């Protein structure tokens, strides 16, 4: 699972109101992070610089196979994280076109204390105008090979941070394809290394 | 309730949990269109025109 | 009425606005401060909004439609004469800070669209809750970081050899700012900014207008 020492993601989902485009609920395979640097902004704040500072056990790559097969409306994304510590977290998610940042969404969340842990919830947070328009134009293309061509160089960098210490708790890099199936989405999680 | 909040803010000082903490924002610096053109070229330009 | 004498609608008032550069050193590029609506200042001069449609993105999300729907007493034009004369950034934080007031308690959305030749180049969307303090509901966007586009723009602009060259660049540079009630979707105020360099050695100026017809 997607977990460092201080934070783990339990759930992540992008949806349309419900339709799931993309959903998530050791011995993960690895990916050399030097091979994907070009897929995310490379200067300061870059994935390379991020990796070199923050703990290397916090870095992950998720491959999604989206389910774009729906005719449904609210566009939202919901994720939830768990920690042993109580802290204030900032979730920063940058959408990237050919490695250049196109939208960045910054969210700051508190923990409710529930069962053994501190849980954090981003509940039904709305997609930006850009993303709706993107998914819309993507969804309505005449062929799946065209859709994968668009998705080829579409990526999202998600870096979650302890707002006070500025320490990075987990960093997830997403890459994309359309699902081969008529229905359903799939995913595959990787640990980012070296 | 901001009027209640004031009392608390004033009472706790450096122990006051901001009810909706910063930062928050959405910054958009790009056109979806420009992406499709780059991925699909003439094929995308043909579709736009219908 | 008190309305029409400051950047203030029925539901929202701009108290303070500034873009700045920090390093401890600070430089103001652009500054505005107002009071709550009152009878102390004369009516603002007016500007025909049709003279300005062409300087902002139109079509759907556009200024014309925005004007045609939400209350027309919520619409303002600010002319800035920015102060570009500072030698810092040679470290430096580029920020913008604003502050607003409401008679009501609400949740406001501030959307800032930067525009080059009337087409949008960046958009920043901010959500602010109201802090309550003595009689007032106050909203603050404090030291909000400028985007890479804007830093680069100001840098390249700062270093031009001539102010007439600076004014030519600013000629087609505009910022549309629309503040909105997140529930009612009512537009609380909408300000259109146009720009020039200050003629002065130091300091910035402004001139506020009500947009009409």
């Amino acid at each position: 699972s997607i977990a460092s020492s201080k934070l783990w993601m339990l759930e992540f989902s992008a949806f349309l109101e419900k339709h799931l485009f993309v959903h998530i609920s050791p011995y993960l395979e690895t990916v050399d992070i030097r091979q994907i640097y070009d897929k995310f902004p490379e200067k300061k704040g870059g994935l390379k610089e991020l990796f070199e500072r923050g703990p290397s056990n916090a870095f992950f790559l998720v491959k999604f196979w989206a389910d774009l097969n729906t005719n449904i409306a609210f566009y939202g994304v919901s994720s939830q994280y768990e920690s042993p510590e109580n802290m204030i977290i900032t979730c920063s998610t940058k959408v990237c076109s050919f490695g250049k940042q196109v939208v960045e969404k910054v969210e700051t969340e508190y923990a409710r204390y529930e069962n053994g842990h501190y849980l954090y919830r981003i509940h039904r947070s709305p997609l930006c105008e850009y993303m709706i328009n993107f998914i819309h134009k993507l969804k309505h293309l005449p062929e799946k090979y065209m859709m994968n061509s668009v998705l080829e160089n579409f990526t999202i960098l998600q870096v979650v941070t302890n707002r006070d210490t500025q320490e990075t708790l987990l960093c997830i890099a997403y890459v994309f394809e359309v699902s081969a199936s008529e229905h359903g989405a799939q995913h595959h999680i990787y640990r980012l290394v070296k | 309730d901001p009027v209640v909040e004031e009392h608390f803010r004033r009472s706790l000082g450096k122990n006051y949990k901001e009810p909706e903490p910063a930062p928050n924002s959405v910054s958009i610096t790009g056109s979806v269109d420009d992406h499709f053109a780059k991925a699909l070229g003439d094929t995308w330009l043909q579709i736009k025109a219908a």
